[PDB]
């Protein structure tokens, strides 16, 4: 077409000027002016914010095409989000989900 | 001659070579992951070449 | 989607909802005994539950589900190891000083994933139902990770089991490639006139091969297998052994039963190649072991050999799922009272140091009834006849003989041949001379006798077996 | 849209190839999210938007970052094995890249010889995925629910200090 | 426009790089790049398959191999965590204790 390739090429000037705008800075920057063992809660909880970073990934596929899927598709939503509190509320419980005991 | 009865022995051979087979099958289980992961890998090969050769 | 569907799904959502149960439970208290016991209690609801499902018939439950007599036969094999495995894992897990609850949350998902292969007429189905599988045995083989063998297994196994996830799923990406359907009808629905060996549906399923034969520990993809079971603990060891391999054939049954390019030459001599190799090499690597575990998993490699050989038969026999079924029926006994005697006597569980060798040397004079019931699996392993292990091998002689699989009845006799030395040497060192308490240990003792007794009762009488393994059909 | 996806197909292969032979393990993360990257824009040039968009999202947003702070939380810096370099001595892995040379020459010509109409790169957008998602694949959605359950309670009790 | 064939090779690239580097490194962390690797490299594939029959099932299988990437590097970074508090190297060679 016409308008979606001229809104491409606007995107990939976006693009590359921010890019450059940012190398170049630094360059400047560069440039110019004269010269003269960790806990593993860490670990927990990246690692519970990639599981529930996938389950949202579930929720934003069935958020754009709520009125093509009817009610089943609410049902086992309903199911999918019910597994998902549950397992957020055995993470609270246990104290996984504390930085301080 | 035959005292020692050699018919035996030659029917016992089997399992001579029963115990030599086994013997050097379990020197393949040595304990090692890579080596695991580089057998996986040669069965994989293996198995695509001959599902490819046929 | 109908309500009647949903009657076919009540084993899935059972054990969903156990899972749940249990989950919610462990985060109000951490009691082992109430959580254990909503564990069984909702395997043993869905064990029941096979009936309704048998009630309510047969059909389609998704384009990714089918439910059949065959996999309520399958679903009801996967729900009694599960049930075996929390029984032998309380006495384990009174020793347990660490959280003794996760291990049956693990327990429930990884039955929940049998059961979807058990369903399972997909390759999407296929695919999350042997990552269901898996994951939960990464937890339960490294449960008790402080102890140097079991971080072992548990690193062996999680490493090799995603490298043969990630083979099984490019061999899933090809095949679909080629198809255009993961649907297991259409795996070759697009071919024909003699044009079904196409290469990039061959080397998909070759690729497929090699990660279903990692999971059934098929030659060569079985050297992980001896590690794996002696470095997990002894109830998980008996879950693996027991659910994961007749979990993951069923599901290779039905794949090689409705694809069409199941009938494929190439991959009938490559399968025959690997169960020959299967059969010789877990055989003969048992001669000279000393450990029961390591002997076990060798004996798992020969057994899965026979299950194989009986694959093959698939097309041009008749009784080849009637014969998977009577030999798993009696595999699932008898490895069951195997594992649980090592389990029983691996109970309970004595800490990461110490060490948790069998010494099977000599049991009979401390330990007899045990002694008994580890003789008789060792005879129904080696398939002894009156045991249910000889019907099993009786069927598989049978397939093989019916499909003139000369070769394969060869490696069947002369692995047997094998099979007899060592398991004869195991179950004469029982009653060698050698140099609990509570009534949980007691039910595990309950559960290998009354296993070693049905192996026992259908070697000399296997006509009800053979009656409910023919009762099952599957839509074909 | 063959072009973009021709440069992203190679960088993303030249990035794989630094990260399996480098040494620094924080280098080799960056080359792999750089990878990741690539293969997202080979997604957005096959019409796969909701793919791409993932790709970025929960592969080099979630995955890579788990494994960056599991590095920065060792502090790995190579003990006794950048004083070695053993994979890079070629009597070690000189075996291991002709296996898997052979490996791929065989899938690449399974591969060759296979029905190609072309890719129309026509997308399939996250609306209609979910409509697939939560129509014929509900099944999928509930069990992979369950599966990620069953990863995160396997990760908290291995992970764990006491 | 762009051949079904080439993203099934560049998939089958990425998968045999991802295997190289799973043998050859003695390190454990290198060893679960690599098998990051291969299954993106699979997912890679499914998406390939999938946009070339124009059907969403390519992308679904993607979101389900994610979510299985997801699961086993979290368990193997939890793993790899055990071994360097227990042993504290990351050395795979020297666990190695069962064998025969
Ligand atoms: C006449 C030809 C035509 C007819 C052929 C009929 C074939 C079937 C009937 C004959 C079978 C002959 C079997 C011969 C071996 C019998 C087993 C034996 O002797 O075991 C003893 C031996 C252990 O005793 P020892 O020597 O003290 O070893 C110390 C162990 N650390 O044990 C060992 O060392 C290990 C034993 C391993 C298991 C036994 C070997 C099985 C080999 C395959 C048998 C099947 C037949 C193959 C063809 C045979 C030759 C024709
Ligand atoms: C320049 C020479 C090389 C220099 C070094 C490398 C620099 C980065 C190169 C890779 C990224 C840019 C690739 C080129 C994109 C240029 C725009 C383009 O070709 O757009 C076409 C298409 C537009 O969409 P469509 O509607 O399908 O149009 C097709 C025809 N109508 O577009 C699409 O369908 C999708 C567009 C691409 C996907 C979005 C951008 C992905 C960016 C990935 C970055 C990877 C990491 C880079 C690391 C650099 C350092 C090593
Ligand atoms: C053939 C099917 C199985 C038959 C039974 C196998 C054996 C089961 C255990 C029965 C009791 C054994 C008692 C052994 C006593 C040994 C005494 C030795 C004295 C020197
Ligand atoms: C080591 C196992 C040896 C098994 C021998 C089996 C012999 C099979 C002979 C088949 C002949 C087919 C003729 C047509």
């Amino acid at each position: 077409s016409t308008e979606v390739i001229a809104h491409h090429w606007a995107f990939a000037i976006f693009l590359i000027v921010a890019i450059g705008l940012c190398c170049l800075m630094l360059v400047g920057g560069w440039f110019l002016g004269g010269r003269a063992r960790l806990s593993a809660k860490f670990y927990l909880v990246a690692m519970f914010f990639v599981i529930f970073d996938v389950e949202a990934l579930y929720l934003f596929a069935w958020s754009t095409s709520i009125r093509e899927s009817g009610w089943v598709g609410f049902v086992e939503a309903a199911i999918f989000i019910f597994v998902l509190l549950a397992g957020l509320v055995y993470l609270v419980r246990i104290g996984a989900l504390d930085w301080t005991p | 001659l035959l005292k020692r009865d050699p018919l035996n022995s030659m029917m016992n051979i089997p399992a001579v070579l029963s115990r030599f087979a086994g013997k050097g099958l379990l020197l393949s289980e040595n304990g090692y992951l890579r080596w695991y992961v580089a057998s996986m890998s040669i069965g994989a090969v293996v198995v695509l070449a001959l599902l490819m050769v046929l | 989607i109908t309500p009647q569907n949903l009657i076919a799904l009540l084993p899935l959502l059972i054990v969903g909802l156990t899972v749940v149960v249990v989950m919610l439970s462990i985060a109000w208290r951490r009691n082992h005994f109430l959580n254990a016991t909503l564990s069984v209690i909702g395997l043993n609801a869905a064990l029941v539950s096979l009936w309704f499902v048998g009630q309510a018939g047969a059909m389609d439950v998704t384009p990714l589900m089918r439910v059949d007599g065959f996999a309520m036969l399958y679903t009801g094999l996967v729900l009694l190891a599960s049930l075996a495995t929390c029984t032998f894992a309380y006495p384990w897990l009174e020793g347990y000083n660490d959280n003794k609850d996760e291990f049956y949350l693990l327990v429930l998902i990884a039955a929940l994933g049998g059961i979807l292969l058990a369903n399972a007429n997909h390759l999407a189905s296929l695919f999350l139902g042997i990552e269901l599988i898996s994951l939960p045995l990464f937890g339960l083989v490294g449960y008790a990770f402080r102890q140097k063998r079991s971080l072992e297994a548990s690193i062996k196994y999680t490493i090799l089991s995603a490298a043969a996830s990630s083979f099984l799923l490019f061999g899933m990406a090809l095949v679909y490639a080629q198809s255009g359907d993961l649907s297991f009808v259409a795996l070759g629905k697009n071919l024909g006139d003699g044009m079904l060996n196409e290469p990039l549906l061959l080397a998909g399923f070759g690729l497929m091969i090699v990660g279903l034969g990692f999971k059934l520990s098929l030659v060569p993809f079985h050297l992980w297998t001896p590690d794996v079971y002696q470095g997990a603990p002894a109830p998980v060891s008996t879950f693996l052994a027991t659910a994961s391999k007749i979990a993951i054939f069923g599901v290779v049954m039905r794949l090689f039963l409705y694809a069409p390019v199941g009938d494929s030459e190439a991959i009938r001599v490559v399968l025959a190649i690997i169960a020959f190799a299967s059969i010789i090499f877990g055989n003969l690597m048992a001669l000279s072991q000393t450990n029961i575990k390591r002997l076990l998993g060798y004996s798992s490699i020969s057994h899965l050999g026979y299950l194989l050989v009986a694959l093959i038969a698939l097309q041009t026999g008749e009784m080849s799922m009637e014969a998977v079924g009577v030999y798993l029926a009696g595999y699932l006994f008898s490895s069951l009272g195997a594992f649980g005697v090592v389990s029983l006597m691996s109970s309970p569980y004595r800490g990461p140091d110490a060490d948790s060798l069998f010494s099977y040397r000599g049991l009979f004079w401390h330990r007899p009834i045990l002694a008994a019931v580890m003789t008789v699996m060792m005879l129904s392993l080696a398939g002894i006849p009156m045991t249910l292990g000889f019907i099993g091998k009786f069927y598989v002689l049978a397939v093989g003989v019916q499909a003139h699989l000369w070769w394969l009845v060869g490696a069947v006799v002369v692995g047997s041949a094998i099979g007899l030395y060592y398991y004869l040497r195991v179950a004469v060192s029982l009653y060698l001379h050698a140099p609990p308490s509570n009534w949980q240990y007691s039910a595990g003792g309950i559960v290998v006798l009354i296993s070693a007794l049905l192996v026992l009762v259908l070697g000399v009488w296997p006509q009800p077996l053979i009656s409910i393994v023919r009762l099952a059909m599957p839509l074909m | 849209m063959e072009f973009a996806f021709y440069i992203c197909g190679l960088i993303a292969i030249l990035a794989t190839l630094r990260v399996i032979t480098h040494t620094n393990p924080v280098h080799a993360l960056l080359y792999l999210i750089i990878s990741l990257l690539a293969i997202s824009g080979v997604f957005f040039s096959l019409g796969a938007y909701f793919a791409g968009a993932l790709e970025i999202i929960v592969y080099a947003g979630a995955i890579m970052v788990l494994f960056v702070f599991v590095v920065m939380m060792l502090n790995l810096g190579g003990s006794e094995i950048e004083q070695e370099r053993q994979w890079l001595k070629p009597q070690v892995w000189i075996g291991p890249a002709i296996l898997s040379a052979i490996m791929l020459v065989v899938i690449v010509y399974a591969i060759l010889g296979v029905n190609d109409q072309g890719i129309d790169g026509t997308p399939i957008s996250a609306k209609a995925v979910g409509i697939t998602l939560f129509g014929p694949y509900v099944l999928a959605v509930e069990l992979a629910s369950m599966l990620l359950l069953a990863g995160l309670v396997v990760a908290f009790h291995v992970g764990r200090e006491e | 426009m762009i051949p079904l064939q080439h993203g099934l090779i560049l998939a089958a690239i990425l998968f045999v790089l991802g295997l190289t580097g799973l043998v050859i490194r003695r390190n454990l962390l290198f060893m679960l790049i690599g098998l990051e690797i291969m299954i993106n490299a699979s997912a890679l594939a499914f998406v390939v398959a999938g946009s070339y029959w124009g059907q969403t099932d390519g992308q679904v299988m993607y979101i389900l191999a994610i979510s299985l990437a997801a699961a086993e590097a979290s368990i193997g970074l939890a793993l790899l965590l055990q071994l360097h508090r227990r042993r504290q190297n990351l050395n795979i060679d020297s666990v190695s204790e069962m064998r025969g």
